[PDB]
């Protein structure tokens, strides 16, 4: 109890002045507890036994009437040099590397990408399992956004940001916030479990980190009562990921036009909503009007810190969505 | 749940100086932003200023605008109204009053500050 | 909220003229309540990341070093016949088809027998992970008899059982009790987890069964204020079950006599502890004991029908268990 | 937490019959497992009878059994103890006491109840 009370200094994190006493929940107004995030347990455990539904009965009949091949990917031809490059050199050899290779065997460099983009496939999972995930995050994504759009049409701060830090941290928790945040954290939850536990033979990268940040600012956002500038970037950011799921369901379907359309529409909206609207309207009022109308705090740096990372891995992300929609928008003319 | 308690209410001269005290008996204070309100004969209740828990952000009404400023001690739990360059309309009883923790900052209405208390007459 | 205030009925759960507003805590007392529940699921997880960690850094090196293969079971040599047999007929033919199996494979039944076996083996996972697993079960078990036995050993109603039932349910909750009965409940979360996700290759069979009423009775147990027999049945049956994980790991170390010895020595105390001990000492005091002290209320017969099924489950075990034994007391002689 | 008053005391012939009252002040008094003790001159205070909340279980003395018994009644929030075929030794001042909730049933220790009473005289 005495690494937790020191964990939890209230120095630290509200503001001067300001207790965990004065946050208590009464009979006047009830704030946002870290015990309520305990709920976000149970229901994620729920949350990934509906995705098991969903892609038994729902999806997986889709995917049937849709010609997607229930089988495994098409078995790379049999070679010992391109077997030892792909196990030890790399997965993804470059120009020079793919050159080589070719002198070396005597055969095309078509040949040769067409047989490693084969041994990724076939390390990758079958094509009707990712189609089913992936109808299965667009439908989660679509409910979402559409459930922030409609709270936050008539919230106030949503006009005027500045209502986020007027009354921080004596700002009452509503029904709706609670459910969002709740909604979100199993969310993120769910896909954790489906990342750690369900295939191990999975990879962890950038987006693992990228979840793990997620995951801790929802949590600490809540815990500290930071909720109106939460939903903010949560609807922001779940706004451009209903039509990454759609393209990538088109994708599986072979229906490049449709495909292509939809992968430039999700690369315009991911730029226009994570580098020209992100950081003037989100990291403008947790970096400027929060300092002053609150005040600087301790708490405060280690927020808009992780704002950045988020902003970089965005950037990352960025960059690689718009390398891969050049060769959509040059095979579109 | 705080109970108000207003003083240094008196009659001034034309383009005088004075200054509202608010005293609140009670801990949380500190917790609820404080506001005053004006009753003239007839008409009714208007907005004069308010701020904020920490009183960082303040806001009056337009017509009285650039000569009141309200600002707190959360030390001492008061408020303070520090009136300049006062008008024969000014003359009025003054009110009071705290948000009621529900109410967003920049309400300007009466049943949005639940605390209220007697009042003070000022005669200009 | 109404389907909610519609399942807790008052008059259902505790007790006549006992309303659920009297077990609120105050600061006269604490009482169990189903939100701390809730705690069970985090944990449950943290659970199972630490096994992740047993069984890659602590079992496998200890496996490893006890000459345990780590690659699969031997191949069965290919038969169209016992293939066809295997998939469609049955995977544990009896005597009669084994012996047309036989018959019309002019092969010896031992060789049959043999083959079967191969491919159940092959069906299963490796052994290694099987042991890994085994040391993981064992290990908790272990712990968790211990901890239960220092628990009980002072406790009053251990000597008398009348003394569950004497002030019922105004009986406070104490750290010991809340530690033991969130440890069990994770426990069987992580079951459940390792199960459901991890691998959905498993079996749903009498042990899901059964892993379910126990995990309904712990909380609905713990929710109801019935943690004093609640903590009796946990110890009794967990007193068996830290010799079942030994013996199984003697039986995947290719320790003949070890391995006897110790299944032996666990359907003895399966046999007594769970035929001999629970019918007559806790199916006593929820029967009997709590009809004279407490009274006939609805709740009284729906968990006197779970520890009945719970009676039944472990008859059929306990058979399952003495059929075995058998053949390892014969092997012995 | 709850207040309790006696009732019934007084001075009785040999072997004859009486009947005390303990009646609560409070809404809770169907939570709590009650109790008498005895005070003689001199000595110590001595456990009479005791019963738990439902009263089911009931428990007394062996110098006092077989004549004594206690009952209680929740809906009137009274408990009650009749003594029949008294004794000179049960002279005494007798006190009205509640479980501490968190004293186990069975206590027949003064630290285990902490609600007390006047208590009343009963001569014989
Ligand atoms: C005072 C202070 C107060 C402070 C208060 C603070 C409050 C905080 C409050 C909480 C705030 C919470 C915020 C949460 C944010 C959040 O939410 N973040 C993440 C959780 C998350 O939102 C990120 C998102 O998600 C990234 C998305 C990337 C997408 C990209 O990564 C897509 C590639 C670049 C491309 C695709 O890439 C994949 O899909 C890769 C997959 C594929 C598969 O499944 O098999 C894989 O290999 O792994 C794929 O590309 C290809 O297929 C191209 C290839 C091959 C080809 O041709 O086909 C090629 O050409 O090379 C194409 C979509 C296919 C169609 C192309 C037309
Ligand atoms: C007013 C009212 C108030 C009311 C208040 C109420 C309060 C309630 C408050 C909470 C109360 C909570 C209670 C909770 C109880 C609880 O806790 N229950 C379960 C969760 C649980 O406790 C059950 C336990 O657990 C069963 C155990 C069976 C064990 C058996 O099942 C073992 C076989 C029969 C045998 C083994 O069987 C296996 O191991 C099978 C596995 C093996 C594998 O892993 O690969 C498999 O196939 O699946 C295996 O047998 C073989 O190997 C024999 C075979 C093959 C051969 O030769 O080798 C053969 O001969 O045919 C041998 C152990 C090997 C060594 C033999 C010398
Ligand atoms: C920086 C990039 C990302 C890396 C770091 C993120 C790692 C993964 C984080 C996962 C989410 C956070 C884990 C804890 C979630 C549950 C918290 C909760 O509500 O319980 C608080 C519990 C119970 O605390 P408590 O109940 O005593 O305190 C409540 C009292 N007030 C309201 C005053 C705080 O405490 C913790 O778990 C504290 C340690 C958190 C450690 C988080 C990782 C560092
Ligand atoms: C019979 C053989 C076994 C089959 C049945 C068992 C199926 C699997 C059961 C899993 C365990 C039980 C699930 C619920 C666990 C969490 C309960 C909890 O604490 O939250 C109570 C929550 C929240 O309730 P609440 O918080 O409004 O109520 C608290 C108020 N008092 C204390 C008065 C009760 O409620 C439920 O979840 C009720 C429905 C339970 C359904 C269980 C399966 C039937
Ligand atoms: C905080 O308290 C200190 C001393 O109690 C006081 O000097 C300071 O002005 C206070 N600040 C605020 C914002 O209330
Ligand atoms: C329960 O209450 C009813 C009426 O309030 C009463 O008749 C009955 O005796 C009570 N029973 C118990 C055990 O308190």
């Amino acid at each position: 109890a005495g690494i937790l009370a020191w964990f939890w200094n209230e120095r630290f994190w509200l503001p001067h002045n300001v207790t965990w006493a004065d946050l208590k929940n009464t009979e006047e107004a009830t704030f946002p507890q870290a015990e309520d995030l305990y709920l976000a347990f149970p229901l994620a455990f729920c949350i990934f036994m509906v995705r098991l539904i969903f892609e038994r009965f729902v999806a997986k009949p889709c995917a049937i009437a849709l010609n997607i091949q229930a089988n495994g990917p098409q078995i790379a031809p049999p070679n010992a040099i391109l077997e030892k490059v792909f196990t030890a050199i790399t997965k993804h050899p470059d120009e020079k590397r793919l050159e080589g290779l070719s002198k070396q065997l005597d055969w095309d460099v078509r040949s040769i990408q067409r047989w490693f983009r084969q041994r990724r496939n076939q390390e990758k999972p079958s094509t009707l399992t990712r189609f089913c995930e992936s109808m299965w995050r667009f439908s989660f994504y679509l409910y979402v956004f559409t459930y922030g759009v409609r709270f936050l049409k008539k919230t106030p701060w949503l006009w005027n940001t500045r209502h986020c830090w007027y009354n921080y941290p004596y700002q009452p928790l509503t029904t709706d916030l609670h459910y969002y945040y709740i909604l979100e954290l199993s969310f993120y939850w769910s896909l954790m479990f489906s990342q750690f536990t369900d295939i191990k033979r999975k990879d962890f990268g950038i987006m693992f980190l990228h979840h793990l940040v997620s995951i801790f600012l929802i949590t600490f956002s809540y815990v500290n009562n930071m909720a109106r500038v939460g939903t903010l970037v949560l609807c922001l950011h779940d706004s451009a990921d209903a039509l990454l799921e759609a393209a990538k369901m088109a994708n599986y379907a072979k229906f490049q036009k449709m495909c292509d359309l939809l992968f430039v529409m999700f690369a315009v909206v991911f730029i226009t909503t994570r580098l020209g609207i992100f950081p003037l309207w989100v990291l403008n009022t947790t970096l400027f009007e929060s300092w002053e109308i609150v005040g600087p705090y301790p708490s405060w740096w280690v927020f808009n810190l992780l704002l950045l990372l988020v902003q970089g891995l965005n950037c990352f992300w960025s960059y690689l969505i718009v390398k891969i929609a050049c060769k959509a928008v040059s095979r579109g003319k | 749940q705080v109970q108000l308690v207003e003083s240094g209410g008196g009659l001034v001269q034309a383009e005088g100086s004075l200054r509202l005290s608010c005293a609140a008996s009670g801990r949380t204070f500190r917790t609820y932003g404080m506001g005053w309100f004006r009753q003239a004969p007839g008409k009714e209740r208007e907005f004069v200023a308010a701020l904020n828990w920490s009183g960082s952000s303040t806001y009056y009404a337009d017509s009285v605008k650039g000569r009141f400023t309200i600002s707190r001690d959360n030390a001492k739990n008061t408020a303070y109204l520090q009136m300049n360059s006062l008008k024969p309309e000014d003359t009025a009883v003054y009110y009071c009053a705290a948000l009621r923790r529900k109410a967003e900052y920049g309400s300007r209405s009466i049943a949005d500050f639940d605390s209220w208390s007697k009042g003070t007459p000022v005669t200009v």
